[PDB]
């Protein structure tokens, strides 16, 4: 069982995403904003980060950037899962080390496929 | 107020952003069920349908807020006053924001300077909506690294009416925006650059509600440190 | 173009109206299932979940259209051209509007004046979107009592490019609106008074798409009788 | 089994509403706009009309008004089922002889309760 850091400000999304992830046997750690996320990263390293962009306190891009400037953090795979349409936003996230970008709303199955692909690399 | 047209167009995109949040949940759980028909028991299915119904209710509400906006701009919204205890009204509002404030580790506090059976002739639903809006903004715009993030409701009565203050140690508000934050669709540049969820409607709605009671709302804040929102509502006739 | 602000505020209400149509279906079927858990078989349940998923897709699209609007106003939309056969492109578009036109007993017709392998260097998705918009308006704005309601696509090539006409015996368009119907958020008063579903975005989007191909779109119509929309797209370089 | 005229321009709504109605044993006749509706009324009288407001060709208010100016039509019970929020719209519909006005989205059960109440009067 791998460990996943779920970062998003919507509880319903967290609860939903957690269900799909735990269905595949994974352990889930939830963070509701960018700062919460970074606090949890300082005292453990997850196998994957599912990351939202638009959040209070600290946004996803700030997180992405702060992940890069640390050695132990910049190798952790990140799926950006955002309600933002843009091709500029996808491109920026990728250039900040995000592996995949997925637009909300999304298919929970295709999400699961993409999670497994990154955990088996 | 020319530049108002530039605001309304940034709002269209913001409307899609917040509407597609509950939509994500709906299409999510619905696909979860449609696929896992065998695996799922008919009692977690109930739990799943519930949240779909509740989430489609949340986005019904987000649309309702858009109507109530254009119900104030078009100028037809009726205010149904009655005598309410503000102490328990704000307590209900503090209790409604519990889970949201918990998430981002924001402390919700209510303090009354005057003994608590404080009554006033006001719309119970509309004033609550004002409280919730301010309280929410309190949580929504809290500092990145401030040891203890708090939002404080101070209830007092003086100056020919009732005075409500919503305090927060949050990101503060610059001088040029101290007035403009009550305009329709207006969000401070920071909210845009740091990808904060929002519409720019909350306060515009709030202001119109307060002034329909013949009251006033302003803000005293400094950019680094703390923001205080003042809501004054007159009592006698 | 001052009065544009008065249009954007009537649009907010129109956005809620069309967004809450698929939402009605979603919350509907979801409540149907949540209640009739025993009565329902696990194969009509599939049929029911399908339509929830499809309807949440429809309102995802209605939001997408709002983005693509503000993607043109903000001026960043890329046009991906290629050589397409317009004959089968419009046939696909005529076939996409089949069920909608059937409902209101509107006849969809495609006619080509020039032999049919008509090719042009255009964005296949964006031009289709223009066709669909015009075709839809053809059905949407048909006469109350006209024996046979029709919409006609006439495809011809002349005048340094390709010329597409969308004809309808519909309610027609007054003189003062002949130009303004392509403005963002603009709907003719009739659409408002007779409670016709719409946003005022369709044609504004359409126009910008046509002109990004370096083409032009205008209308020739008379209020009583018939409306013809002209889409011209240049061919050579 | 009573007969119901379902007037609405959204097929998904019609298909949904038809299911709830037929579940209670009722016969359903569908109309997609105001004119279609009036054509079907000329060659049969239903026990109930479920009526939408915003439609192409002919709106619900026009229908409501044209129902009033005829003797055989003005006694047929009408539920207005509309995506329009207004209190002016509800009041207008009622003054044009509409019995109930229900806002979309709605509860299919409460709808069914209201349908039964008007069919047993
Ligand atoms: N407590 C606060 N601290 C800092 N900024 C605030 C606060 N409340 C409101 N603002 C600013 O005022 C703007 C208008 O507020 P509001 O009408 O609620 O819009 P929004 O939906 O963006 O919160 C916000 O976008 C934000 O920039
Ligand atoms: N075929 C037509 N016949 C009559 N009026 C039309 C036609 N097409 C468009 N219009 C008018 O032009 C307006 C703008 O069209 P459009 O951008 O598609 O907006 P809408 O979403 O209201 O259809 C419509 O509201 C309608 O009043
Ligand atoms: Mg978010
Ligand atoms: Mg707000
Ligand atoms: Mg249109
Ligand atoms: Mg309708």
């Amino acid at each position: 069982s791998k460990k996943v850091l779920l970062v998003d400000d919507s509880a319903p999304i967290r609860k939903m995403v957690s269900f799909v992830l735990k269905k595949e046997g994974y352990e889930v750690i939830e963070a509701e904003n960018g700062q919460i996320a970074l606090e949890k990263l300082s005292e453990f390293t997850p196998d994957l980060i599912v990351l939202d962009i638009m959040m209070p306190v600290m946004d996803g891009f700030t997180v992405l950037k702060k992940l890069q400037e640390k050695e132990e953090w910049k190798r952790i795979p990140v799926i950006v899962l955002t309600a933002k349409g843009g091709e500029e936003d996808e491109s920026l996230a990728l250039s900040l080390g995000a592996r995949k970008v997925m637009r909300k709303p999304f298919s929970p199955s295709q999400f699961i496929e993409e999670v497994k692909h990154l955990l088996n690399e | 107020l020319k530049r108002i047209d530039r605001m309304k167009t940034e709002f269209i995109a913001n409307i899609s952003h917040e509407l597609r949040t509950p939509l994500t949940v709906i299409k999510g759980y619905a696909e979860m069920i449609y696929n896992s028909l065998g695996e799922l028991d008919l009692s977690t299915l109930k739990e799943f349908l519930e949240t779909i119904i509740e989430q489609s209710n949340h986005l019904e509400n987000l649309l309702n807020e858009l109507l109530d906006f254009s119900r104030l701009e078009r100028k037809s919204l009726q205010i149904n006053r009655e005598k309410v205890d503000l102490c328990d009204l704000v307590e209900s509002a503090v209790n409604a924001i519990k889970e949201f404030a918990s998430s981002h580790n924001v402390n919700v506090l209510f303090e009354s300077n005057v003994p608590c059976p404080v009554e006033a002739y006001i719309d119970p639903t509309r004033i609550r909506q004002v409280l919730l809006n301010l309280l929410n903004n309190g949580v929504k715009y809290s500092k990145k690294d401030a040891p203890d993030k708090y939002v404080k409701v101070i209830l007092d009565e003086k100056d020919g009416g009732v005075l409500i203050i919503v305090e927060d140690n949050g990101i503060g508000i610059p001088d040029h925006a101290k007035d403009r934050i009550f305009e329709q669709f207006y969000r401070v540049d920071s909210s845009l650059t740091y990808e904060v969820p929002g519409t720019g409607l909350g306060l515009a709605i709030t202001k119109e509600i307060v002034e329909l009671h013949g009251g006033r709302i302003w803000v005293e804040s400094e950019v680094g440190k703390g923001s205080r929102f003042f809501v004054w509502i007159p009592k006698d006739r």
